[PDB]
């Protein structure tokens, strides 16, 4: 009811659950991919990979 | 909430910003990550339930 | 079969450093066990825990 006190108030709820394992990844963030590079030493993130 | 519903996410970029910049969540508690670090993680999949 | 006291102490030493490289792969309680997994997903607060 719509008179109700605030502990007896309807809430939604979703909860979102995240598969991390060995299988590529299909849901990513919104970060920008770059250029490869070769024999340098570098930092590097493949995936979330750091 | 006995016979709750899942979505499955996938092959798509989320933007968790769109979430977590906005004030009208009365709870979001996140476990084995932190919510401002999500933009720079990969899944294989999401399941919002 | 002469020489196995040479090659024992070639085995022991070997067995050694195989078990402290094994070592870096457990999680001793902690989220993972790749230090870069626990600094890309966790706050400055959160990760120095794990």
């Amino acid at each position: 009811q719509p008179t109700n006190g605030v502990g007896y108030q309807p809430y939604r709820v979703v909860v979102l659950s995240f598969e991390l394992l060995h299988a590529p990844a299909t849901v990513c963030g919104p970060k920008k991919s770059t250029n490869l590079v070769k024999n340098k030493c570098v930092n590097f993130n493949f995936n979330g990979l750091t | 909430v006995y016979a709750w519903n899942r979505k499955r996410i996938s092959n798509c970029v989320a933007d968790y910003s769109v979430l977590y910049n906005s004030a009208s969540f009365s709870t979001f508690k996140c476990y084995g990550v932190s919510p401002t670090k999500l933009n720079d993680l990969c899944f294989t999949n999401v399941y919002a339930d | 079969s002469a020489l196995g006291k040479l090659q024992d102490v070639v085995n022991q030493n070997a067995q050694a450093l195989n078990t402290l490289v094994k070592q870096l792969s457990s999680n001793f309680g902690a989220i993972s066990s790749v230090l870069n997994d626990i600094l890309s997903r966790l706050d400055k607060v959160e990760a120095e825990v794990q």
